[PDB]
């Protein structure tokens, strides 16, 4: 990920 | 992963501020929010950021990205509603 | 819209 | 969310959770009336994904929840997957959902509203509390 | 692909490219037979979104390309939204591609098979060429 | 964003070599490659990596994830198609 | 992104 | 499948  | 439904309350930041964390990945239609000893992490994408405007909670970002292990000294980046409320208006007014 | 049934204690 | 905190049960109504047909909880999502949900177009929401209102503990069978259809999945058209700009998506429920004191819906501001840096806001959800 | 070089027309038939109704290129996929092509999980795919076979140059308004609609979109039920695990979804298409010699499809491993550590392979895609 | 379709060959890493990058992200159903000088990159997500076997083109991984900036110098990261084959075939075969 |  | 009509040049 990176992004939640 | 918690059973239970979480809360936190967090500062929101400037975009120009955010852009010092973030540089040019920071969008128009982003709000950071955070770097204050609390952090959105995985698995609450897509939740409500929401501020008590007159009264009533309002929706002002939807939980997007930020630190990939969620660092509570970075700042989280959502999506801002604002910038996106005029699309959420003609979708609803057409279906 | 916004005013919850059960207030939030923060 | 890190370093958060335990809600008060059904404090945030339409705070919803978005799970797919395993059960399994992979975002979360906002009613913004008793047929839309609002959440982010990276979930990748489908129609076989499932909404759940009125839930608090994910680990309770004894919650009066409501597992609700998603009939259409719409995407912002300006959503943005390489920069992850423009993330929302709608969702339009087959079944509608039914407000009480525990399912109910959030404001959306007008384009107009501004939130000035400093403001303290909320955010909630079941993510992970650590990585 | 950063360091990639430009392919010769034609030569990875099985490429498709998966765009939104805007015309956006957000992700590739790859055409495992007349009525399916599999991409990954993350990508968000909706019905809305279009599948073009048979396209080397997204700038070209001459090349005799298939725009595919999508019928049903099969997110992978063990998909990890949090890890990015298992990250896989077939599309069924509503329209059946049309094979020919620039759209045809890609052989699947058995289960049973193995790819040495040091195997050379390729890897196709308009992605960016530098960030 | 390239207007015309780009190629890279690249080495396939084993899963314990590709743990010494990424750590405990790299799962069982997933398989790394490149750190050669080449890097797949944004929008490259859902395509190919396809390796020879018998004299056809198999399908071995799909683009997933890697690097933020697509660094050249670390290896990307692919659903492992083996791991996943059989919920492809119970899936076609349904449907 | 991190994802591609 | 997997035989290209129009072979890759690498």
């Amino acid at each position: 990920p990176g992004a939640y | 992963t918690p059973d239970r439904l979480q809360q936190a309350s967090l500062p929101l930041l400037s975009n120009t501020n955010c852009k010092k964390y973030w540089g040019t990945k920071i969008k128009d239609a982003m709000i950071c929010a955070g770097a204050s000893g609390v952090s959105s992490c995985m698995g609450d994408s897509g939740g409500p950021l929401v501020c008590k405007k007159n009264g009533a909670w309002t929706l002002v970002g939807i939980v997007s990205w930020g630190s990939s292990t969620c660092s509570t000294s970075t700042p989280g980046v959502y999506a801002r509603v604002t910038a996106l409320v005029n699309w959420v208006q003609q979708t609803l007014a057409a279906n | 819209c916004g005013v919850p049934a059960i207030q939030p204690v923060l | 969310i890190v370093n958060g905190e335990e809600a008060v049960p059904g404090s945030w109504p339409w705070q919803v959770s978005l799970q797919d047909k395993t059960g399994f909880h992979f975002c979360g999502g906002s009613l913004i009336n008793e047929n839309w949900v609002v959440t982010a177009a990276h979930c990748g929401v489908t129609t076989s994904d499932v909404v759940v209102a009125g839930e608090f503990d994910q680990g309770s069978s004894s919650e009066k929840i409501q597992k609700l259809k998603i009939a259409k999945v719409f995407k912002n058209s300006k959503y943005n997957s390489l920069t992850i700009n423009n993330d929302i998506t709608l969702l339009k429920l087959s079944t509608a959902a039914s407000f009480s004191q525990t399912v109910s819906a959030v404001c959306l501001p007008s384009a107009s509203d501004d939130f000035a840096a400093g403001t303290t806001c909320v955010t909630t959800g079941w993510g992970l509390t650590r990585y």
